[PDB]
DNA sequence: AAGCAGTAGAGCATGC
DNA sequence: TGCTCTACTGCTTCGATATCG
DNA sequence: AAGCAGTAGAGCA
DNA sequence: GCATGCTCTACTGCTTCGATATCG
């Protein structure tokens, strides 16, 4: 659906040795443990804050759970990512922790087995919400919690296929108690390590998809098929502040009005009108005439002709392009009419031309539809699905002139050492990561606001080039390129 | 606009540089001021604006009593301004340095993100640098090699990255800018595929008739001689119609104060429709297919509005009998 | 039954693990206010009255130690959903509780966010403010303050949404109705905010209409318009401005649903149509034309709304044209030969008829200022025509016995003008109105 | 689902028990006429599960045993007249607490029901060895007490 | 835009 | 009677505000 | 509601 | 022959989110 949020259930394994550092004097896997969950909080309450994030530990001396099940104790509940409850989660680190999480629960006990995944089952039946995906992450290292009942097993293998078919997934970030891939042992069945990706890798995301418009297409008289016209970069931006009373912290219920009329009384809006003074004289409407006088056309594509590829030159620009898609919701057989031409237009490197509104009342704007065809391999790899693309076009008053009036050449040797230069800096562009530090700068500032740690966490750079890695890379040509024929000469 | 700044390659290969302004989106510099009606003035009437509180009544608040929160999580967290003001990023005065370069033009058409186009030129004043960077376009125009900017206007503004390809023209040659997307904007999602379609498979009859109606209906033709392609209806030449029409209806009310709305002129619309030739050659095979394509499927003043049949012959009737 | 359903409703607002108390409120207060119903004894509906209506525990301090919160609403919206007929099963017997009942009112209005727990809060306050009438109390319902927040609250607030805009132009009506002592000075600033925003709901030309805005501004000038009349004799503008509202809301409109807006208009005709008399004379042929248009609507509210329009409507020209019968001639020939048209048919229908007969009848008394023998005429053409039809002719094989009352009111209405009653008839008129006993 | 589920568990019992851990799942979420087809589907299979007490008391048996209805009221016991001879006095006695607040109930048909699961309560209750603990000899203390 | 949730209205069956 | 400060200042870019689907 | 250089009126000489 | 009683289905408005135009 639309708005099914995303489940995730943390499941920690405290029974026996992850409390005990391994007999290791580097980082105890419970450590491990607690800083992916924290991190992956923190990338959520900004990356996609409408989820659904629990947290439980098994495995420990005393228990708590609506089941009422021996060991077996839960910590958190299925909700947003809030600050107050990472600011609860973060208190079992180290030695000074460790001894935290005994005097609070106590590590160590005989624990079981599938009656776990039970109350992991509870805890999704109860939600009051429509869910997409569901998956347990469970945090463990070792391979034989049924080492000695086989019943236990059967009954695990079959609690675990009672979570499948009803749409549970869950897999096991494999804790490496040596610190490797070694142990290919006998839950493949089960599921469906590395964690960078929980420890780092998301701090600025957003989920979102919206169709942001649906309309129709006509071929200029009364053909008309739809059409929904789909969004791909859309410039996001901070969210904005709120009003805030602050003695008690609570915001203000902001009201406005109009009034006085040089005496006391109010202005209800029909006792207004709108007015634009031209110098001396003033010119007087009314609201309806000055919001009618922007009337054209119905809303949609009325389309205007057939132009090829090559002679619409895709640098002018003003707005970013959207994506239409065909439906078959508003008109039957649609699809059909898209492919055909679509496969027409390609095989005769053809584009559509348009006259466009998108709202019900909105003056009409000349778009060009360009077509583009998918991409598909073995590994599925996607960088365009198989639509046009709706370049805007600009009318007559958005170019400017330029002065223009300068002419002078030079020889033709520079190029060369410039070729040399720009291969020098040859690498491949990217497919990510230039992200923007004024974005993240204040979502680190609002971390260490909401959770008091110690600092701004200065967010590196990447925006910035590399001067150092850049001068010595290309070396003593730099001079020589400067004073072949250029220096300033004073 | 003269935006003046300094393209350094490196440390040290310093370029004094200007970029002018492009293609843009316009408006009107003039908007409707309320004033109030049986009197016309401006000033007979003021707003207000007060923050009342959530109690049995407005038992208001003032503006030294309200600091502004964000949301963060499942609250609101407080420290309104002097906090965000002391931790924000600080630009060093203007930004346009060249960040890297590229070969394979995985940059393309459909990623530009940005709103104006700057056309970065040169520099006046005994053109050193100017002939350094037209060396410059000189050796990216004849390959492929795209260069990437850092660009940012001042200590407000905001950090940018952007593509700058050479040119192709006569008189001059000057580099392009468009901003580019970063790694928050481009979400991408997973749109159907169309080929393999056991449902939705088109006839290679109703193929050839699109492609028929494809050769009806085309705008562009080669022609005189020349064997290069001239173009009919250009969308890049009309001026753009809302502001004439708003400019004709002030000049309606200024003239007659009592008359309603005159609808739209008649030659706007031949100007704003194509030469209706194309329809007239594309009223055969749009009808053709219309045929073989299968079965496809209120404004307010718009919604209220013996001797009696003896008499009976002597005086007038219709026929005997 | 109830006070152990009610400490344990407020047993459920301070404990812990909220959202699983909520669904406790909502499953005790639809079986307190199921049983306080289904309850006939004035014993124990004497006691249940103070039980609900107490200090300690009981309704009405629920809605005022739960208001600061999100979880409880379908609560506070049951409990308002439950006074609006507990107001019904009692009447007038409310009498001490109910500057309390105002006062939750105004204050969960003013204090929520929703739009559905803004409704029941002001159809709670309607039904208070037309139970006890103009009476004693409503000095105590202070209406010189709550006009002026009510007032206040259609400039000074941003987006109101449908049917909140609806019901704050009905109440903002009915304080004109009922106290009118209060609101002299200010009923002459709410014929503007009436027909600004009525204008502007049906002339402009950039967008769709909102019809919950129409109905709920045509049942507040409907009641206005009562203690308050603008009559078309002292300054008749504001009267034709009313009459082009509500004729360009009764046009012969297109094919619709969702009658509000007909069945809104026709009442306020129906009623005040006095005000308007000049400006009802030239539009005779329309207005006849649709009345009887929607007179069989075959919806059994819009008949019941639209045949008092059209009798108001025969009764309004009549005391005109039989007060200058000389200019009115061809009118009043026009209405005869229509329902002369009319009863000529073979039809299904007695109110099809039936209209015709009360309307001969009515125009019985116009034509004695222009000829004086005509209405003798009548008054034997009417009493031949009305004895046979059920008297002999089928006296216990008919089904017509549903138009009679017209027939004797329309004798009665030509008897009364006539001098020189022909003596002969008495004997069977004396059988008609026994057998009408 | 439920809809057509309830229709073909109507006729067939023992489609059920491909389901039967799944309209478990499900039965938290419907606040309606569906909470009473659920009820009415998990019915046909109780006689002959193994365990059904912990997912009962799980899933919120208590205030949903305490709505407003009569056909969920009658439902809601008719499955604890089936499980009776199958649960232990420990939990039983936390059952026979709210089943006793239906002396002041209307309905007949519920009281019907009510004053016959006390009826074996009582007769099958008796403790006719000679001693147990303080639940199986309270519960007969408060089933002598309504039955009078 | 997207999901949903609540009420108005029409047609079958009943009564005086 | 001669060259730097200075009042303005047009513009330009975020930042808050309001509308619409 | 905030900065960035452009274009004519003042101060010491 | 007229009034009422009862159900189900499609219309319609609200709420939340995101994108766009506007005014400083």
């Amino acid at each position: 659906k639309y708005s099914g949020r995303d489940s995730l259930i943390f499941l920690v394994d405290a029974s026996k040795a992850m409390f005990e550092s391994q007999s290791e004097d580097e980082l105890t896997p419970f450590d491990m443990s607690i800083q992916c969950i924290q991190s992956v909080y923190i990338s959520k309450i900004i990356s996609s804050d409408r989820d659904l994030l629990a947290v439980v530990f098994y495995g420990t001396e005393k228990d708590k759970n609506s089941v009422n099940f021996k060991n077996i104790y839960v910590l958190q509940e299925l909700d947003n990512p809030g600050a107050k409850r990472i600011l609860e989660l973060d208190q079992f680190k180290g030695q000074q922790g460790q001894k935290r999480f005994q005097d609070m629960m106590g590590h160590g006990s005989d624990y079981s087995l599938s009656e776990v995944l039970w109350v992991c089952a509870n805890l999704f039946s109860d939600v009051q919400f429509k869910m997409s995906h569901k998956r347990i992450m469970l945090f463990t290292n070792e391979d034989n919690p049924h080492g000695n009942d086989s019943a236990k097993a059967s009954r695990a293998r079959t609690k675990a296929g009672d979570l499948r078919d009803t749409g549970i997934f869950l897999d096991l970030m494999h804790l490496k108690k040596p610190g490797g891939f070694d142990i290919s042992l006998f839950y493949r069945d089960i599921i469906s390590s590395k964690l960078e990706d929980l420890l780092r890798k998301v701090r600025a995301k957003e989920t979102r998809k919206r169709a942001l418009s649906r309309l129709k297409l006509k071929l200029n008289k009364d053909i008309v098929i739809s059409v929904g016209i789909y969004n791909l970069v859309q410039k996001a931006l901070k969210p904005p502040p709120i009003k805030l009373y602050r003695e008690t912290n609570e915001p203000v219920k902001t009201k406005t009005r109009t009034f006085n009329t040089s005496t006391g009384g109010l202005l209800l809006p029909s006792d207004t009108k709108r007015s634009q003074i031209y110098g001396s004289r003033q010119i007087i409407l009314e609201k309806e005439e000055t919001e009618e006088l922007k009337r054209f056309d119905d809303p949609g594509l009325m389309l205007m002709g057939f132009k090829p590829l090559v002679l619409l030159k895709k640098h002018h620009y003003l707005r970013p392009s959207l994506f239409v898609y065909p439906e078959e919701s508003l008109v039957i057989g649609s699809s059909t009419l898209f492919s055909a031409l679509l496969i027409k237009c390609l095989e005769k490197e053809v584009a559509a031309l348009c006259r466009y509104t998108p709202r019900r009342n909105i003056p009409p704007y000349f778009v060009a539809l360009v077509p583009q065809e998918e991409e598909l391999d073995d590994q599925k790899i996607q960088v365009t699905p198989p639509g046009f693309q709706l370049v805007f076009l600009p009318f007559a008053d958005d170019k400017r002139k330029m002065p223009f009036t300068e002419k002078i050449m030079a020889t033709p040797e520079q190029v060369g050492k410039m070729k040399a230069i720009v291969e020098k800096l040859r690498f491949t562009y990217r497919s990510d990561s230039f992200e923007n530090p004024v974005l993240q700068q204040h979502f680190r500032n609002l971390e260490a606001l909401a959770l008091d740690l110690m600092e701004p966490e200065q967010a590196v750079d990447l925006t910035l080039p590399k001067v150092e890695a850049m001068n010595k890379r290309l070396g003593s040509l730099v001079d020589e390129f400067k004073e072949l024929v250029y220096p300033p000469d004073y | 606009i003269h935006w003046p700044c300094r393209l350094t390659i490196g440390s040290n290969l310093s370029i004094r540089i200007a970029a002018y302004k492009s293609i843009l989106q316009e408006r009107v510099k003039k908007t409707w001021t309320v004033v109030d009606a049986k009197t016309l003035k401006k000033e007979d009437i003021q707003k207000e604006t007060v923050y009342c509180l959530n109690d049995d009544d407005e038992t208001e608040v003032l503006k030294e009593d309200i600091i502004q929160g964000f949301r963060y999580g499942s609250d609101i967290v407080p420290f309104s301004k002097v906090d965000e003001e002391q931790m924000k990023y600080k630009s060093e005065g203007k930004c346009f340095s060249v960040l890297g370069f590229c070969k394979s033009s995985q940059v393309q058409r459909r990623f530009f993100m940005g709103n104006q186009v700057l056309k970065v030129f040169a520099a006046r004043d005994d053109e050193a640098a100017a002939v350094a960077l037209s060396s410059l376009i000189h050796a990216l125009d004849d390959l492929d090699m795209v260069a990437i900017v850092r660009y940012a206007y001042d200590k407000r503004a905001n950090p940018q990255v952007g593509v700058a390809f050479p040119h192709i023209k006569h008189n001059y040659e000057c580099l392009v800018y468009v901003q580019l997307p970063f790694m928050e904007d481009l979400r991408q999602y997973m749109f159907s595929s169309l080929k393999n379609s056991k449902k939705y498979a088109p006839t290679e009859a109703q193929l050839n008739a699109v492609d028929a109606l494809i050769d009806s209906m085309s705008l562009a033709k080669k022609d005189e001689k020349t064997d290069t392609l001239e173009d009919l209806f250009p969308t890049t030449k009309i001026p753009n119609p809302r502001f004439q029409r708003l400019f004709q209806c002030l000049l309606h009310r200024a003239l007659h104060p009592r008359e309603p709305l005159p609808p739209i002129q008649q030659h706007i619309w031949n100007m704003l429709n194509p030469p209706a030739e194309v329809t007239t050659k594309s009223q055969i095979p749009l009808s053709k297919i219309k045929t073989l394509f299968p079965l496809i499927e209120v404004t307010a003043q718009e919604i209220f509005q013996a001797e009696n049949f003896r008499v009976l012959v002597k005086q007038k009737k219709a026929s005997f009998e | 039954g109830v006070r152990c359903s009610l400490l344990r409703l407020q047993e459920t607002l301070s404990a812990a693990d909220r959202c699983g108390a909520a669904l406790a409120g909502h499953q005790l207060i639809r079986g307190l206010g199921q049983e306080c119903v289904l309850s006939s004894s004035p014993a124990v509906l004497a006691l249940q009255t103070s039980l609900v209506f107490s200090r300690d525990f009981g309704l009405l301090v629920f809605v005022r130690k739960s208001l600061n919160s999100i979880e409880f609403r379908e609560c506070r919206e049951e409990i308002l959903k439950f006074l609006c007929i507990f107001l019904e099963k009692m009447g007038q017997k409310i009498a001490p509780y109910s500057v309390e009942i105002k006062n939750t009112c105004t204050s969960v209005y003013t204090k929520d966010r929703a739009a559905k727990c803004k409704i029941p809060a002001l159809d709670l306050l309607i039904k208070l403010l037309q139970t006890f009438r103009s009476s004693r109390l409503m000095d105590e319902f202070k209406i010189g303050e709550l006009f002026s927040k009510f007032y206040g609250e259609l400039a000074l607030k941003k987006k109101i949404p449908d049917t909140v805009l609806e019901k704050v132009y009905e109440l903002l009506g009915l304080l004109g109705e009922v106290h009118p002592s209060e609101m002299i000075n200010n009923a002459e600033n709410l014929f503007r905010a009436f027909l600004g925003e009525l204008k502007t709901q049906m002339t402009s030309a950039v967008r769709e209409p909102k019809l919950p805005v129409l109905a709920g501004c045509l049942k507040g000038l409907s009641s206005l318009l009562c203690n308050f009349t603008k009559s078309m004799e002292e300054d008749p503008q504001t009267s034709r401005e009313i009459f082009n509202f509500v004729l360009k809301a009764i046009r012969p409109q297109i094919d619709l649903k969702r009658y509000a807006v007909p069945s809104a208009g026709l009442r306020l005709f129906a009623l005040h149509a006095s005000q308007f008399s000049t400006c009802l004379l030239d539009n005779y042929v329309s207005l006849f034309e649709v009345l009887l248009k929607w007179c069989a609507h075959t919806n059994v509210e819009l008949k019941k709304a639209a045949l008092s329009a059209l009798e108001s409507f025969l009764k309004q020209v009549s005391n005109m044209v039989a007060k200058n019968a000389e200019m009115h001639k061809n009118k009043l020939q026009y209405f005869m030969e229509q329902f002369y048209g009319i009863i000529r048919n073979v039809d299904s229908n007695n109110k099809e008829l039936s209209i015709a007969i009360r309307g001969y009848g009515l125009f019985a008394g116009p034509c004695k200022v222009i000829n004086a023998k005509d209405v003798d005429f009548m008054y034997v053409e009417l009493i031949q025509r009305c004895k046979q039809m059920f008297l002999t002719q089928t006296d216990t094989g008919d089904d017509r016995v549903y138009q009679m009352p017209s027939f004797l009111q329309s004798v009665a209405s030509v008897l009364l003008y006539l001098d020189t009653v022909p003596e002969v008839y008495t004997p069977v008129l004396e059988h008609l109105v026994v057998m009408q006993i | 689902f439920i809809v057509c589920l309830n229709k073909v568990t109507k006729s067939f019992p023992p489609l059920a028990d491909r389901f039967m851990n799944a309209v478990f799942f499900l039965l938290p979420k419907f606040h309606g006429v569906l909470k009473t087809l659920c009820l009415e589907v998990v019915l046909c299979r109780v006689e002959g599960m193994t365990e059904l007490y912990f997912q009962l008391k799980s899933k919120d048996f208590v205030q949903v045993m305490r709505h407003r209805d009569d056909e969920r009221q009658k439902v809601c016991l008719d499955i604890i007249y089936k499980m009776m001879p199958k649960l232990k006095p420990v939990e039983l006695r936390e059952l026979l607490n709210p089943v006793v607040e239906f002396v002041s109930h209307p309905s007949t048909t519920c009281r019907e029901q009510m004053y016959n699961i006390l009826m074996w309560i009582h007769d099958n209750y008796r403790d006719p060895e000679s001693e147990t603990d303080n639940d199986s000899q309270e519960i007969f203390k408060l089933a002598k007490d309504v039955l009078i």
